[PDB]
C-alpha cells in the first residue's frame, strides 16, 4: 500500500451550521482519476456524498446533497477539501474518503467502484 | 500412440495447473472475504465447487460403472493412478491402459476447466474492470484460468489423436496452437462482450444466459447424445454441455455438417458486432470513452482474428471419446 489517505476535519456541529473536511493522499495519484466521499451511519448502506476528478474537476454530485456542498481539490498538497452548509441531523454519519483509479466505468458514485479507501471522521450534527 | 514421455509431461504439468488453480481460489476467496466483497467472494468459491461437484459426479460413475467411497474415487484420487502409470512407462498393454485413464481425465478437466474458467473470468473481467487496477491476487487466478483453459484445450486435443484414428490428419504442432489461439480469441471476444453487457442490466444478461443454455440443453436433446450408461446420469451431460455452448462451440456427438457451427458463429459476428452498434450510435454516460475504445478494438479484432483461426482450421484439416465433444 504505497498510497494512503488521511482524514481530518471532522466533529460535532450545530445543525443549519457550516463544517469543512480535509482528506489528504500520500504517495502518488498521477493515475488516479476519480476521489470523493461517501457517509456512513447505522441501519443504511454507503453513499456517494460528491467527487471529483484530478484531471478534469467535474464536480459530480448526489441528488440528496445537490447544490449544497462545495468539495475542490488543489494540486500543490495533493488534498482535496469538502465543506458542508445547512446541516441537517441526518447528515451525521461517518465519512469515509476514498479514491478510484481509471476504468472503464465511469460512476463516480458507486460504492464498489473505488478501490482504497481511508479510515474516515466522524461528523455529528444536534 | 506409446504414451511418450512428453504426453507424461503434459500430465505432470497438469498437475501444477490444477493445484494451483485450487489454492489461487482459495487465497482470492478468502481475500475478498476479508477485503469486504462477499458477493464477488461467494461466486469465485461457487463457480470451483459447483464445478468440481459436477465432475465428481461423472468421475464417480464412470468408476462405478467400469466396476468414503464418493468422495475416494474423485478428480485427485485419478491424478495419483495417471502418474504412476506415467512413471511406470518412463521405466520400462501398460501403454494402452495408461492411454485408456489419461483420455478419461481429459475429459473430466474440461469440464472443470470450461465450468468453472469461463463463468469466472466474466466475474474476475467484471471486477478488473470496474475497479480499473485490480490486485495482484486477482491476476493470478484470470493467468491460471487463461492457462487452465489453454492446457486443457490442448490436452483434449492430443486426447483425441490418440484415442481414435478418425483424427488422422490432426498430427502436427501447428494444428494444436491453431486451434489454442482459436479458443482464446473467440472466447476474449465473447467475454469482453458479456462483461460490457454486464455493466449496464445484469439480470438481463442472466436471463440471455438461461435462453441460452436452454438453447444448448434442447439442441444436445434433439442430437439424441448419448454418453453415459446410466438414463438419469446423462441428462447431467446433457444439461452441462449446454452451458459449455454458451461459451464456446464444440460439435455435440461430432456428427454435424459444420452447418450447425456455422449458424452459431454466424449469430456471435452479428451477436457480437451488433451489441457494439448501440454502444456506438446510442451513446451510454455510464462507459468512460477513454477505455472504451480499446475494449471495442479488442473485442471486435479478437473476434476477426477467431474466425481467420477457425477458417485455417477447416481450410487444412477437417473407445470412449467416440461420443464426447469432437471436432472444433
Ligand atoms: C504455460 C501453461 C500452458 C500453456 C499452454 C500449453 C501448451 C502445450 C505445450 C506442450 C504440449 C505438449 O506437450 O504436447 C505434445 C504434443 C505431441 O504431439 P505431436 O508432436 O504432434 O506428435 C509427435 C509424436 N507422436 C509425439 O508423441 O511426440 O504436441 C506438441 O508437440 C505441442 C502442441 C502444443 C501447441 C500449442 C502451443 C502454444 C502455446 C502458446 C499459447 C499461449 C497460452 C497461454
Ligand atoms: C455453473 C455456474 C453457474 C453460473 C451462474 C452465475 C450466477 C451469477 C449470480 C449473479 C449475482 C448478482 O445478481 O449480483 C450481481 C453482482 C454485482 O452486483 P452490483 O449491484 O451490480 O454491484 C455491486 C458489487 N458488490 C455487491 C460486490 C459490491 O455480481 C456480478 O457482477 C455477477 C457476475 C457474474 C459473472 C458470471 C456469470 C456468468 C455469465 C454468463
Ligand atoms: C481464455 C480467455 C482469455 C481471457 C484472459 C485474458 C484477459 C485479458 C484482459 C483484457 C482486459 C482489457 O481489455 O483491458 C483493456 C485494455 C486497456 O486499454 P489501454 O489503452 O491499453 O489502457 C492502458 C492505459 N493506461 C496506461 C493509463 C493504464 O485494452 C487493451 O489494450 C487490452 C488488449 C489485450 C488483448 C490484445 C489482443 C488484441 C489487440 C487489440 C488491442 C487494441
Amino acid at each position: 500500500s504505497q498510497v494512503q489517505l488521511v482524514e481530518s476535519g471532522g466533529g460535532s456541529v450545530q445543525a443549519g451550521g457550516s463544517l469543512r473536511l480535509s482528506c489528504a493522499a500520500s504517495g502518488n495519484i498521477a493515475d488516479i482519476y476519480y476521489l470523493g466521499w461517501f457517509r456512513q451511519a447505522p441501519g443504511k448502506e454507503r453513499e456517494g456524498v460528491a467527487a471529483l476528478i484530478t484531471y478534469n474537476g467535474r464536480t459530480y454530485y448526489a441528488d440528496s446533497v445537490k447544490g449544497r456542498f462545495t468539495v475542490s481539490l488543489d494540486n500543490a498538497k495533493n488534498t482535496v477539501y469538502l465543506q458542508m452548509n445547512s446541516l441537517k441531523p441526518e447528515d451525521t454519519a461517518l465519512y469515509y474518503c476514498a479514491a478510484a483509479y481509471n476504468g472503464l466505468i465511469a460512476a463516480p458514485l458507486k460504492v464498489t467502484r473505488y478501490w482504497y479507501w481511508g479510515q474516515g471522521t466522524q461528523v455529528t450534527v444536534s | 500412440m506409446k504414451y511418450t514421455i512428453c504426453n507424461f509431461m503434459m500430465s505432470v504439468l497438469g498437475i501444477i495447473i490444477y493445484v494451483t488453480d485450487l489454492v489461487a481460489d482459495i487465497v482470492l476467496t478468502v481475500r475478498y472475504f476479508y477485503d469486504g466483497q462477499y458477493v464477488f467472494g461467494v461466486l469465485t468459491l461457487s463457480f470451483v465447487l459447483c464445478g468440481t461437484l459436477i465432475v465428481h459426479c461423472f468421475s464417480y460413475s464412470w468408476l462405478k460403472d467400469d466396476l468414503l467411497h464418493c468422495l475416494q474415487g474423485g478428480v485427485f484420487t485419478r491424478y495419483w493412478f495417471v502418474l504412476r502409470t506415467g512413471y511406470h512407462v518412463v521405466f520400462k498393454d501398460p501403454h494402452k491402459e495408461a492411454i485408456d485413464m489419461a483420455t478419461d481425465l481429459s475429459m473430466l478437466r474440461l469440464f472443470e476447466t470450461y465450468l468453472e474458467g469461463c463463468p469466472q473470468l466474466i466475474l474476475q473481467l467484471y471486477a478488473f474492470l470496474e475497479r480499473g487496477q485490480a490486485n495482484f491476487s486477482q491476476y493470478m487466478v484470470i493467468m491460471v484460468s487463461c492457462c487452465a483453459i489453454s492446457w486443457s484445450t490442448v490436452d483434449y486435443q492430443i486426447a483425441l489423436r490418440k484415442s481414435l484414428p478418425d483424427k488422422n490428419l490432426l498430427r502436427g504442432f501447428w494444428p494444436k496452437l491453431t486451434y489454442l489461439f482459436y479458443k482464446l480469441f473467440t472466447l476474449l471476444s465473447w467475454m469482453l462482450s458479456v462483461v460490457l453487457l454486464l455493466f449496464v442490466d445484469v439480470r438481463t444478461v442472466l436471463l440471455l444466459l438461461l435462453f441460452l443454455w436452454t438453447v444448448g440443453f434442447i439442441w444436445a436433446f434433439i442430437n439424441h447424445t448419448q454418453f453415459c450408461n446410466s438414463l438419469s446420469m446423462e441428462f447431467l451431460y446433457r444439461l452441462v454441455v449446454g452451458f459449455i455452448l454458451v461459451f464456446t462451440f464444440f460439435n455435440i456427438k461430432g456428427q454435424n455438417t459444420k452447418c450447425p457451427m456455422s449458424c452459431y458463429y454466424t449469430v456471435r459476428v452479428l451477436g457480437t458486432l451488433g451489441i457494439l452498434t448501440v454502444f456506438w450510435i446510442y451513446p451510454l454516460s455510464i462507459f468512460n470513452s477513454d477505455y472504451f475504445i480499446p475494449i471495442s478494438a479488442t473485442i471486435v479484432l479478437s473476434l476477426l482474428f477467431g474466425i481467420i483461426f477457425l477458417g485455417v482450421y477447416y481450410g487444412t484439416y477437417h473407445c470412449r471419446i467416440r461420443y464426447f465433444l469432437m471436432d472444433a
